[PDB]
C-alpha cells in the first residue's frame, strides 16, 4: 500500500523517538571501560520541523538510571547503575 | 426553597433551514423526590397550545429531578417575534412560574464573512489555526460551522473549531470569531477549508467563505 | 432571602504590572433602607487585615442599596494564590456571608501572539479589521491593547477568552483602522500582558508589506 | 526506579527499529528540491550483538512507499509516491 | 482386541519419600460392547486389593481407555519386587498379563558434568547450557535444572529438554540435558545448576553448578 | 511389517546407495508406479531391499511395500531448517578421570535425519556415542553425541572433529573441531 501524506508527515515530525546511543559518547571520560550493552535506548527528540529555519530541541528533560555491565580490562567486572539523559517534550525553534 | 425555572430558545441553525425543526426548551430544577410531577403549560401569544412534548425526569446528582419540556414551533412564527411563555405548576411551589422568550426586537443586519490564514509564526508548532471573522450581524442569532473537502480519511473525527459568543460592537451590531484548528500537512497539501454562517439577514440564510493555501 | 454579596477579583493588567495596584472588591446589593448598616471584615489566608477602603453608599433605583468594599492586595500575593475573603454583616441577615477568591490554580502557560492582516475581501471597504490571535495561555487572567506609531488605539474589540480544546484558553482582539491608514503603510500592534511572559508583556506588530 | 539489566540488554539488542532517515540520504542526487516531509520514518537494523566480532546486519528487506510532497523553489510543487528500502529481519553475523 | 501397557512408578516418587510411587496399568482399544475390565493386581505372586481403578475415558477413535493405579513403598520397588498386571475381557479369549519390575544390577552412581555454552552459538539471543550424566544404573533416574534466577527472572519456568537415557559402551547409562536461556541473564552471573536424583547418589540426589567465568 | 527408511548418510552421498527396508512375494509401488529393481534378501530361520535415487527420496516421494499388507513410508514433511553444529570441550571436573567426554551439540533442523560422526588426525574414531534426536520447543529437533578418548590423547593437543550431515547443510556437510587449549 501507500502511506498516505497525512500519516507520513505526522510519524516524522518532531517528537521523542526511541533511539540507540552509544554509551561512549554519554561518558567520554569512563573511555578505559566496556560496555555491555554498548548501546541503550534512550527518549530522544527526533523528527523533521515545518521549515528549514527550524529545528527539534527538547523543552523538558528527565533522567533515567539503567543497570550496565561494566567491564575494565583484566580488573574486573560487574552490574552497575549508570544514569542517562532522556527527553520528554520536543518543540520545533528557530536554529 | 423551591424548584427554578430556565427558558431557552430554539437554535439559530434550526430556525433558518426549514428541513430541521426549531423548539423550545423549558428547564425545571430543584424538583423534589417528595413532589416530583410538574405540570407544563405553553402560551404563543397569550393563546395556549397542547402539542407540547413531556421528557423523562432526570435525576441529578444533587437527589433532585430535572424535568424538561419541549414544544416546537415554526419558523415563521419564531422569526416573525411571536413570544412564547412555559408556565410551571409543582406541589411545592405556592403559585406558578412563569417564563417567556422571544427573539429579539431590531432590524436584521446582513453578517459580513471574512477568512484569515494562519500566521507565519504559527508554523513553529505541528496544529495551525484558521480564523473566520463574522461581523455586522443583527440580531445575535447566529449559526457558525467550518467544513473541508478532506475526504474522511484528512479527518476522521471531524473538525476541531470553537466560537467566541457574538459581543456587542461599535455600530451596534454583533461580531465574533471562529477558530479552526488543523494540523499543518492538511493545510500544506491545498485541503479547501469552508466556513458556513447562517443568519436570517443573509439571502438563502447562508453563506460561505473559503480558505486554502497559496503559492508564491 | 437578603443581602446578596459578590466577590470580584483584581484587573489582569493591575496585578501584572507592579506601576498599578490590584485590588479585590467585595460587592453588596440588595440592602433594604431598613437596615442599611454594613460591616466588612476582611481576610487574607485566614489573617484579618485592615487596610480595607468602604466607598459611599449608592441608592439604587430599586429602592435598595449598594455598598461597596475595595481591599488593595499585593501583586506576588494574588499571583501566589493566596486566599482573600469579604465577610459581610448585616441586621437583616441569620448569619454573616463569608465569599472567597484566588487566582485559579494549575501550570501557567505562556501564550503566544499573531497578528493577521485583513483579508483580501475586505479591502473592499471603507475600513479593515486587524485581528490579534492569542492563545494556548493559562490561567485565563490576560489583558489586550493596540498601538500604533506610538499613539494608542482607541477603536478595537477584544472578546473575552474562550475554553480551548487542550484546556488552555484563546481569544482575538479585533483593531478597525480607517482603509486609507492601513495601505498606507502605519505600523500597528498587539499588545499582550499575561503572568507567563517575560515581565509580564509582549508585543507583535505588523503592516502593509 | 532502575532499569533491569534484563529490560536493557533486550531492547538494545539487533533488530529493527523504526528510525528517522533524511530523504537527501537515501536520494542523495535530487538535489534541485525540497521535501516536505524532509524525514521519513523507516524500519532500520540498530542495536548491539552480544559479541564484539558480531555485527547487526538485515536479513530481510522490502520497499515501502510513502506520499512526499516535492517542491521547486520558483516554479511549484506536488504529492509524489517515492520508496525506501526498509529492513524486515535483523540478525548478529560475523564481520 | 484390547492391548495393555504397564508403566513404572516416575524415578522421583520412589526416591522421595514425601511422594508416592505407583505403578499404572492403561488398557487400550476398549470396544463399545465389551466395555468392562477386570483387575488383578499381584506382587511376588501374592494378589493384592489396594489399587483404585479410574473410570472408563472416551477416546477419539471410539474406544474406551481404562485404567488402574496401584500405589507401592518406595522399599519395595527399589529392592526389585515384581508386579503383575492381569486383565480380562470378553473381547480376548485369554486375560493379558503384564509384568514390571525394578532393573536388576549392580546399581552405579551418576556423574554430573555441565558445561557453559559455545563461542559460536552467542550470534544467537538464546544459547546452551549443557548438562551430562553417565555411569549409572539402574536407568531410573529424574533431571531438572534450577537458578537462584528462579522466580525474579524466570517467573514461567526454565526451558529444557532431556535425552531419554542411553545405554553406553561400558554397561552404563548416559543422557544429556540442554538448558535454553537468554544471553543476558547467562552474561549477568546468574547460576544455573543441574539437578539429579538417582538411587546410587548421597540422599538419592547431587548438584552441579555452571556461572559465566572471566 | 516394518518398512524403514533408508540411512540419512546414504541418501545425502551420491557414492552411497540409498535403500528401503522391507522387514518382515514382494510388490513396490513409488507413488503408485510399480517397481522391479527390488531384492530379497536370504530367509533368516526375510527382508525386501528396494534401491532407491537420492533425488526421489528427498523430493518426498512415497515408497509402499505390498507383500503377499500394505505399509508406506516417505520423508517428513515441513520447512526444513540447517542444523547449528557446536563442539564443547571436557569439563574441569572430568579431567581428574583417566577418560574424557567430548560432546557435539546439533540443534535446530529439520527433519530429524542426519547423520553424525568423529575423525581425528584423517581417522575415524568410533568409540562415541549419538543420542536420537529430541523435539525442541521450537519444532525444530537437536541432539548430542558424546566422544570418549583417552584423557592422554586429549592432553596431547590432538584435533578432533564432528562431522554433520543434513539435506540442510551447504554441500549436505560441515565439520567442527575442538582441541587443547
Ligand atoms: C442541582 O444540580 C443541577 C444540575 O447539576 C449541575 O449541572 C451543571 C450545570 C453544573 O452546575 C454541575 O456542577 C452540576 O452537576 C442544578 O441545575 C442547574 O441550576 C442552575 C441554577 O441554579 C442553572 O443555571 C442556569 O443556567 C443557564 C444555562 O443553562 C444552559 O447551559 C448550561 C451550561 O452548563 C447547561 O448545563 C444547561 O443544560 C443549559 O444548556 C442549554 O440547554 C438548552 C435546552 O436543552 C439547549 O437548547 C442549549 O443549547 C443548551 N446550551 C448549553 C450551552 O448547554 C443560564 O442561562 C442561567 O443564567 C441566567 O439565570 C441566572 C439565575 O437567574 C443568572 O445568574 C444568570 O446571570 C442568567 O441571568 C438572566 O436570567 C434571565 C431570567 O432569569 C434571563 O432572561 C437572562 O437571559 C439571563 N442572563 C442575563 C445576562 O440577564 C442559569 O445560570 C443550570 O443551568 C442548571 N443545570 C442544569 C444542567 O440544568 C441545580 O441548580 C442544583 N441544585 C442545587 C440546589 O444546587
Ligand atoms: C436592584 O438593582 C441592583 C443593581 O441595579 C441594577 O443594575 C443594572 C444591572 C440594571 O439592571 C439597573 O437597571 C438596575 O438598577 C441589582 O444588583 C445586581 O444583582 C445581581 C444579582 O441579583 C448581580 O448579578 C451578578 O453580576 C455579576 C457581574 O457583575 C459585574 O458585571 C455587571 C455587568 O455584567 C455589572 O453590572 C456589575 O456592577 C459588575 O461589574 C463589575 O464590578 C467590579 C467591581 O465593581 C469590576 O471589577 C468588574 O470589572 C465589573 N465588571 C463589569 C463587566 O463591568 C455576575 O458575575 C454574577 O454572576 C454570578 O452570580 C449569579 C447569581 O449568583 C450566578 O447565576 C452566576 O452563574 C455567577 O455565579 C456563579 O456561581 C457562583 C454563585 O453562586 C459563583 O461563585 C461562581 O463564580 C459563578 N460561576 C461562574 C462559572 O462564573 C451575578 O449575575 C449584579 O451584579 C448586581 N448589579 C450591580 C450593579 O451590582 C439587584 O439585584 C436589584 N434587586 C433585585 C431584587 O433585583
Ligand atoms: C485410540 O487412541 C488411543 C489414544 O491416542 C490409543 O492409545 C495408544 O495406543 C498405542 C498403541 O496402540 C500406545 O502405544 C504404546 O505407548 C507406550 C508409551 O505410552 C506412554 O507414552 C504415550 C505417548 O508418549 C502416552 O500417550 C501414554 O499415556 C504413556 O504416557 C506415560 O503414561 C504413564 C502412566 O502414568 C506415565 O507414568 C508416564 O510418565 C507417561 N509418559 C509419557 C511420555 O507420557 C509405549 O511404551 C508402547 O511401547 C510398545 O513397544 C515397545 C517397543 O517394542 C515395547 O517394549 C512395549 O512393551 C510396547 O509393546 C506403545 O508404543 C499408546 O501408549 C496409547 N496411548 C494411550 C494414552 O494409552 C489407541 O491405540 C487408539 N486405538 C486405535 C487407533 O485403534
Ligand atoms: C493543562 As493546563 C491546567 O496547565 O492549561
Ligand atoms: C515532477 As511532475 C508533478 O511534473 O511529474
Amino acid at each position: 500500500m501507500v502511506v498516505k501524506f497525512m500519516d507520513v508527515y505526522q510519524r516524522s515530525y518532531c517528537h521523542p523517538i526511541e533511539t540507540l546511543v552509544d554509551i561512549f559518547q554519554e561518558y567520554p571520560d569512563e573511555i578505559e571501560y566496556i560496555f555491555k550493552p554498548s548501546c541503550v535506548p534512550l527518549m530522544r527528540c527526533g523528527g523533521c520541523c515545518n521549515d528549514e529555519g527550524l529545528e527539534c530541541v527538547p523543552t523538558e528533560e528527565s533522567n533515567i538510571t539503567m543497570q550496565i555491565m561494566r567491564i575494565k580490562p583484566h580488573q574486573g567486572q560487574h552490574i552497575g547503575e549508570m544514569s542517562f539523559l532522556q527527553h520528554n517534550k520536543c518543540e520545533c525553534r528557530p536554529k | 426553597g423551591g424548584p427554578s425555572v430556565f427558558l431557552f430558545p430554539p437554535k439559530p441553525k434550526d430556525t433558518l433551514m426549514i428541513s430541521r425543526t426549531p423548539e423550545v426548551t423549558c428547564v425545571v430544577v430543584d424538583v423534589s423526590h417528595e413532589d416530583p410531577e410538574v405540570k407544563f403549560n405553553w402560551y404563543v401569544d397569550g393563546v395556549e397550545v397542547h402539542n407540547a412534548k413531556t421528557k423523562p425526569r432526570e435525576e441529578q446528582y444533587n437527589s433532585t429531578y430535572r424535568v424538561v419540556s419541549v414544544l416546537t414551533v415554526l419558523h415563521q412564527d419564531w422569526l416573525n417575534g411571536k413570544e412564547y411563555k412555559c408556565k410551571v405548576s409543582n406541589k411545592a411551589l405556592p403559585a406558578p412560574i412563569e417564563k417567556t422568550i422571544s427573539k429579539a426586537k431590531g432590524q436584521p443586519r446582513e453578517p459580513q464573512v471574512y477568512v484569515y490564514p494562519p500566521s507565519r509564526d504559527e508554523l513553529r508548532f505541528y496544529q495551525v489555526s484558521l480564523t473566520c471573522l463574522v461581523k455586522g450581524f443583527y440580531p445575535s442569532d447566529i449559526a457558525v460551522e467550518w467544513e473541508s473537502n478532506g475526504q474522511p480519511d484528512i479527518f476522521p473525527n471531524g473538525l476541531n473549531y470553537k466560537t467566541t459568543p457574538p459581543v456587542l460592537d461599535s455600530d451596534g451590531s454583533f461580531a465574533l470569531v471562529s477558530k479552526l484548528t488543523v494540523p499543518y500537512p492538511s493545510w500544506l497539501m491545498g485541503t479547501r477549508f469552508s466556513c458556513s454562517v447562517m443568519h436570517e439577514a443573509l439571502h438563502n440564510h447562508y453563506t460561505q467563505k473559503h480558505l486554502e493555501y497559496q503559492w508564491p
